[PDB]
DNA sequence: CCCCCC
C-alpha cells in the first residue's frame, strides 16, 4: 500500500507504529488532523485517498474541525465533495479500556473488509491509564493487562494489514524532550517514531521525531490555521 | 465483561461453568482466548462457540461509524447554544457547542459561576431547551438565575417557566457527582418530554480536588471516571456539558494553566479562561485557552453588569 | 494526640494502620477519605462510618452557651 | 443501556480490584448476583459482597422554580445591618458557605454572635427560628457579648412586635427570650485542625439530632490551619476537603456555613484557591477608623463596599 | 515510580 515518505513529506525524510506526544494544545490531534487531510482528500486535490480510521478514546474528535480544514485543503470546497471525501473517514468511540479492547478485535472484521484503510489514528490511548491502573492494583501486570492486550491487538492489526498506527499518548507526568514513559511495556516495543508535541508563546508549534531502532532525533516547526498544518 | 445468563443470546448455564473452569471468566478472555483449543479441550461445539463471539463482538464492540454518516448526522443533532453574551459568543464563535466538554477556568470571582448562570438562564428562556445546574460549590443562587431571566424578558410567567425549565442537583463529593451524572444518563436513555440539553457542573475541581494528594492515585482514576461521565453526556448523549475548574500555578514556571493537573488538562474539548482586569470588576478577560476549532489564545471582554 | 488502639479500632485494622505508619488522631483525619480508603480497605460508606468512630473519640465535646453562662456563675 | 463503572461506585479499592480482576467491570453485571455466588467467585469477604452489592443498588432534583420558592421560605438570617442585608440579598442565606474575610480586630466574631443570635429569631419577625452551631477555634467566643446582643435583639424585637400591635408577635417572643437564646446556640471549641476536621466530620450526625439548627459558624479556619501546620499540600487538601463538608452540610441540613478568614500579606488568607471554597465573600476592613465590608465574590449581587460599625446594640451600620 | 499542589 502507501508509503509512510508520502503520509506527510516533513516528518518523514526517509507497518510502523507511532506516537504523537504532548500536553494539551500542542497540535496532537490537529497533525491526526493533517494525516487524515493528506490521506482522505482525493488524488485531484492533492490527497492518497485512503480511508483513514481514528479511535476517540478521548471524545475530542471534533467534526466540524475536520470539516473546516477539509474545506480550506480543497481548491473548490463544495457539499457533495467534502461528504465523499468523509466517506473514507471512519469514527469508533472508546469508553474503557475493555471496550477498546472488543473494537479492536471488532475492528480486525473490518479491517478484513476494507483493504483501502491504510492509516489508524488512536486519539489517545492513555486516555484509560489512570482507570486501569487503580483497578488493578498494586500489582503492575493486572492493571495495565488490558491495555497490554490492546497494544497486543494493535500489533496484529498494524502487522496483518499494514497499517500506519498514530497513536497519540497525553503527556501526564513530568519525570522528575519532556517524555517520561508510562503505558505498558508491550506498547513501548511496538513504537517506531515518538513524534514530541509542544507550543510557542502560541501560532508555533514544536514537533520533535525521534526513530526508536536509530535514536535519531528531527526537530519541525509547523503551524495550524483554518487550512490545517503547514510546515515551515 | 463476564459470563451470565441473559448477556447473549445462544448460552446456557454449563457453558459458562464450563468456561470458567477452563480459566475463562470475562468476554476478552473468552474472545481473546483460541476457539479451537477450548473448543477441544471442552466439549463446546466449535461453531456454536464462534457464533458466541460473534455476538460478543456484535453487541459489546462499538461499530465504527462512517464519516459523512457521521458528518450529516452532527450538522443537525449538534447546537450553538448561545450564551447569552454577545462577547463571549463571538469569543466561542457564536457560543457552546452541543457535544463538547466545556471548561471555564477562572479564579476565584472570575465569573465562571455567573457565566454559567448566563448560560443556563438563556438557553431555558431563549432557547427553551431544559437545562442541569450540577451545584457542588453552592454557587448556584435561584435569585441570580431570576434576575437573569428578568433582564432577559419582563413577563413572570416565562421567568417562571424558564426557572422551572434549570434543574438544580446538589452534589458534593466525587461519589454524589457521579451518581448524579449516571442517573442523568439513565434519565435520557429511558427519554430517548423535554431532556436536558446542558449540564453544568460548577465546579469538578470542587468535588475533584479532595480526591488528589497523597499517596493514592483512585483519585486521578475517580477524576477521570468524572471525564469519562461528563464526555459520554457530551458526546454520546449529545448535550453541552460546561464544566467550570480553578485555575493554579504551575511551580516551576509561575505560568496560569488549569487546575487538577496534566491528566485533566486534556479533559475539556473548550476551555475559556475568564480573568480580572489589571487596571472595573464587572469587566473581565475571556481567552479561548483550549479550542478545538479556533485559535487560543483571543482576547475578548465580558461585562457581568450587562446582563442582570 | 490519641493512638488509634484506644479509640475503638479494631485490631487488624489498628495493624493496617501502622504498617502505613498510622497512629495518632491527626494521622488518620488529615488523609482523605479516599486515602482511608486504599490504606484501611472499605468503602466510602465504610470508612465515613470509621472517620465518625475515630471523631467521636477525639473531637470536642458539644458545650450549649447556656452551659458557659452556668459555668460562669 | 447503560453501563456504570465500578471505579465510579465508593467501592472499597480492594474489593474493586477483585471485582473487576473476576471481570466485573460494569456495576450492571452484580445486580442479579447473589452475596454467596460474588464472594465465592471474587473472593471477597461475605460483609464486604452485602456492602458492595448494597452501593451498587443504591445508586434532589428540585428545579430551580422550586430553588427560589425554598430561597424565599427558608429565610436569609438577617444580619441587622440594612447594608449587608441589602448586598447579601436580605442577610446571611441558608444553604450557601460565607466567609468573612478580614484583619484581626474587625469585627468577624462580632458578626458571628450577631448571627447565632439572629437565627433564633422568629419566623414572623423575619427570622429562621432556628438553632446556631458555634465552632470556635481561636478562643474568642465571649459569652457576655452574645447575651448582650441577644438582649439588644430582644428589645428590638418587643419594639416592632409593639409597633405592630399582634398578639401573635407577642406569643412568638414568649419562647424567645435570652435562657432559651442562650439554650440555643450550640458551641464547640475545636484547640487545632484536627479537632475542627472530627467535629465538622461530626456536625451531620449532631444535626441530623438537632434538626432545628439553621446556622453553624467556623470562627477561625485560617487558625487552626497557619498553625501547627507546615505541610502546604496537606493545607490544601484538607481545606479542600473541610469545604465540600461546610457545603455539603449546608445544602443538605438547611444551613447557613459562616467561615471566618484571617487577612495575609490585603489578600484572604489560605492560599488563592480556598477563594473557590465558600459561595460568599465579605472582607471586613478599616478605613479611616471606619468599618467597610466589601462582597468579593458573590455569585448573586455585585461587588460593592457598604458602611457598617459595632455598638453595644450589636452589628449595626 | 509518577500522580496534585498558586
Ligand atoms: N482553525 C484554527 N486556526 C488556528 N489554530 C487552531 C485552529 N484550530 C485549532 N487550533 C489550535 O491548534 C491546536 C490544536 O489542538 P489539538 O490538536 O487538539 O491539541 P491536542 O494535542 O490534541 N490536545 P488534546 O486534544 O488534549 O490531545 C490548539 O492549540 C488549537 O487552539
Ligand atoms: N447581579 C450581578 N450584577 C453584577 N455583577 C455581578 C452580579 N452577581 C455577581 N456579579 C459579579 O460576579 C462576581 C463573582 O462571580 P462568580 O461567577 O460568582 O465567581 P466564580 O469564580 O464564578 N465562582 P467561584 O468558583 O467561587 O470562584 C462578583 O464579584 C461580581 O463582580
Ligand atoms: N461591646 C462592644 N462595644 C463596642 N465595640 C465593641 C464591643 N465589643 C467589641 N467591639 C469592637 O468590635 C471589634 C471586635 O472585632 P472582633 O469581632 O473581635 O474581630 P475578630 O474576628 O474577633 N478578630 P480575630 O479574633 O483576630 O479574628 C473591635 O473593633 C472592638 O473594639
Amino acid at each position: 500500500r502507501s508509503s509512510l515518505k508520502e503520509i506527510e513529506p516533513n516528518l518523514f525524510a526517509d507497518g510502523d507504529i507511532l506516537e504523537f506526544h504532548g500536553p494539551e494544545g500542542t497540535g496532537k490531534t490537529e497533525m491526526l488532523y493533517h494525516l487524515t487531510a493528506r490521506c482522505i482528500l482525493p488524488k485531484s486535490e492533492g490527497g492518497l485517498e485512503v480511508e483513514v480510521l481514528f479511535i476517540d478514546t478521548d471524545y475530542h474528535f471534533d467534526m466540524l474541525r475536520l470539516v473546516t480544514i477539509l474545506e480550506h485543503r480543497l481548491s473548490q470546497s463544495s457539499e457533495e465533495i467534502i461528504k465523499y471525501c468523509l466517506g473514507r473517514f471512519f469514527l469508533v468511540y472508546c469508553s474503557s479500556s475493555t471496550h477498546l479492547l472488543l473494537t479492536l478485535y471488532s475492528l480486525e472484521s473490518m479491517f478484513c473488509s476494507h483493504p483501502s484503510l491504510c492509516l489508524l489514528i488512536l486519539d489517545s490511548l492513555s486516555a484509560f491509564y489512570w482507570i486501569d491502573r487503580v483497578n488493578g492494583g498494586e500489582s503492575v501486570n493486572l492493571q495495565e493487562s488490558t491495555l497490554r492486550k490492546c497494544s497486543q491487538c494493535l500489533e496484529k492489526l498494524v502487522n496483518d494489514y499494514r497499517l500506519v498506527l498514530f497513536a497519540t499518548t497525553q503527556t501526564i507526568m513530568q519525570k522528575a524532550i519532556d517524555y517520561r514513559p508510562y503505558l505498558c511495556k508491550a506498547w513501548q516495543q511496538l513504537v517506531k517514531h515518538r513524534m514530541f508535541f509542544s507550543k510557542q508563546d502560541s501560532n508555533q508549534f514544536s514537533l520533535v521525531s525521534r526513530c526508536l531502532k536509530s535514536n535519531s532525533l528531527k526537530k519541525h516547526f509547523f503551524i495550524i490555521g483554518e487550512s490545517g498544518v503547514e510546515f515551515c | 465483561g463476564v459470563l451470565r445468563v441473559g448477556l447473549c443470546p445462544g448460552l446456557t448455564e454449563e457453558m459458562i461453568q464450563l468456561l470458567r473452569s477452563h480459566r475463562i471468566k470475562t468476554v476478552v478472555d473468552l474472545v481473546s482466548a483460541d476457539l479451537e483449543e477450548v473448543a477441544q479441550k471442552c466439549g463446546l461445539s466449535y461453531k456454536a462457540l464462534v457464533a458466541l463471539r460473534r455476538v460478543l463482538l456484535a453487541q459489546f464492540s462499538a461499530f465504527p461509524v462512517n464519516g459523512a454518516d457521521l458528518y450529516e448526522e452532527l450538522k443537525t443533532s449538534t447546537a450553538i447554544l448561545s450564551t447569552g453574551i454577545g462577547s463571549l459568543d463571538k469569543l466561542l464563535d457564536a457560543g457552546l457547542y452541543t457535544g463538547e466538554v466545556t471548561e471555564i477556568v477562572g479564579g476565584p470571582g472570575s465569573g465562571k459561576t455567573q457565566v454559567c448562570l448566563c448560560m443556563a438562564a438563556n438557553v431555558a428562556h431563549g432557547l427553551q431547551q431544559n437545562v442541569l445546574y450540577v451545584d457542588s460549590n453552592g454557587g448556584l443562587t435561584a435569585s441570580r438565575l431570576l434576575q437573569l431571566l428578568q433582564a432577559k424578558t419582563q413577563d413572570e410567567e416565562e421567568q417562571a417557566e424558564a426557572l422551572r425549565r434549570i434543574q438544580v442537583v446538589h452534589a458534593f463529593d466525587i461519589f454524589q457527582m457521579l451518581d448524579v451524572l449516571q442517573e442523568l444518563r439513565g434519565t435520557v436513555a429511558q427519554q430517548v418530554s423535554g431532556t436536558v440539553k446542558v449540564v453544568v457542573v460548577d465546579s469538578v475541581t470542587a468535588v475533584v480536588s479532595p480526591l488528589l494528594g497523597g499517596q493514592q492515585r483512585e483519585g486521578l482514576a475517580l477524576m477521570m471516571q468524572l471525564a469519562r461521565e461528563l464526555k459520554t453526556l457530551a458526546r454520546d448523549l449529545g448535550m453541552a456539558v460546561v464544566v467550570t475548574n480553578h485555575i493554579t500555578r504551575d511551580r516551576d514556571s509561575g505560568r496560569l494553566k488549569p487546575a487538577l493537573g496534566r491528566s485533566w488538562s486534556f479533559v475539556p474539548s473548550t476551555r475559556i479562561l475568564l480573568d480580572t482586569i489589571e487596571g472595573s470588576g464587572g469587566r473581565r478577560m475571556a481567552c479561548l485557552a483550549k479550542s478545538s476549532r479556533q485559535p487560543t489564545g483571543f482576547q475578548e471582554m465580558v461585562d457581568i453588569g450587562t446582563w442582570g | 494526640s490519641k493512638k488509634l488502639k484506644r479509640v475503638g479500632l479494631s485490631q487488624e485494622l489498628c495493624d493496617r494502620l501502622s504498617r502505613h505508619q498510622i497512629l495518632t488522631c491527626q494521622d488518620f483525619l488529615c488523609l482523605s477519605p479516599l486515602e482511608l480508603m486504599k490504606v484501611t480497605g472499605l468503602s466510602y460508606r465504610g470508612v465515613h462510618e470509621l472517620l465518625c468512630m475515630v471523631s467521636r473519640a477525639c473531637a470536642p465535646k458539644m458545650q450549649t452557651a447556656y452551659g458557659i453562662k452556668a459555668q460562669r456563675s | 443501556e447503560m453501563q456504570r463503572d465500578l471505579v465510579s461506585f465508593p467501592l472499597s479499592p480492594a474489593v474493586r480490584v477483585k471485582l473487576v480482576s473476576a471481570g466485573f467491570q460494569t456495576a450492571e453485571e452484580l445486580l442479579e448476583v447473589k452475596p454467596s455466588e460474588l464472594s465465592k467467585e471474587v473472593g471477597i469477604s461475605k460483609a464486604e459482597a452485602l456492602e458492595t452489592l448494597q452501593i451498587i443498588r443504591r445508586e434532589k432534583k428540585c428545579t430551580a422554580l422550586e430553588l427560589l420558592e425554598q430561597e424565599h421560605t427558608q429565610g436569609f438570617i438577617i444580619t441587622f445591618c440594612s447594608a449587608l442585608d441589602d448586598i447579601l440579598g436580605g442577610g446571611v442565606p441558608l444553604m450557601k458557605t460565607t466567609e468573612i474575610c478580614g484583619a484581626p480586630g474587625v469585627g468577624k466574631t462580632q458578626l458571628c454572635m450577631q448571627l447565632a443570635v439572629d437565627v433564633q429569631i422568629p419566623e414572623c419577625f423575619g427570622g429562621v427560628a432556628g438553632e446556631a452551631v458555634f465552632i470556635d477555634t481561636e478562643g474568642s467566643f465571649m459569652v457576655d457579648r452574645v447575651v448582650d446582643l441577644a438582649t439588644a435583639c430582644i428589645q428590638h424585637l418587643q419594639l416592632i412586635a409593639e409597633k405592630h400591635k399582634g398578639e401573635e408577635h407577642r406569643k412568638a417572643l414568649e419562647d424567645f427570650t435570652l435562657d432559651n437564646i442562650l439554650s440555643h446556640i450550640y458551641y464547640f471549641r475545636c484547640r487545632d485542625y484536627t479537632e475542627l476536621l472530627a467535629q465538622v466530620y461530626l456536625l451531620p450526625d449532631f444535626l441530623s439530632e438537632h434538626s432545628k439548627v439553621r446556622l453553624v459558624i467556623v470562627d477561625g479556619i485560617a487558625f487552626p490551619f497557619r498553625h501547627d501546620l507546615d505541610d502546604l499540600s496537606l493545607r490544601t487538601r484538607l481545606l479542600n476537603g473541610l469545604a465540600q463538608q461546610m457545603i455539603s452540610l449546608a445544602n443538605n441540613h438547611r444551613l447557613a456555613v459562616i467561615l471566618t478568614n484571617q487577612m495575609t500579606t490585603l489578600v484572604p488568607a489560605l492560599g488563592e484557591s480556598w477563594g473557590h471554597a465558600a459561595t460568599i465573600r465579605l472582607i471586613f476592613h478599616w478605613d479611616r477608623k471606619q468599618r467597610l465590608a466589601t462582597l468579593y465574590k458573590s455569585p448573586s449581587q455585585k461587588e460593592c463596599t457598604v458602611l457598617f460599625q459595632i455598638k453595644p446594640q450589636g452589628f449595626r451600620d
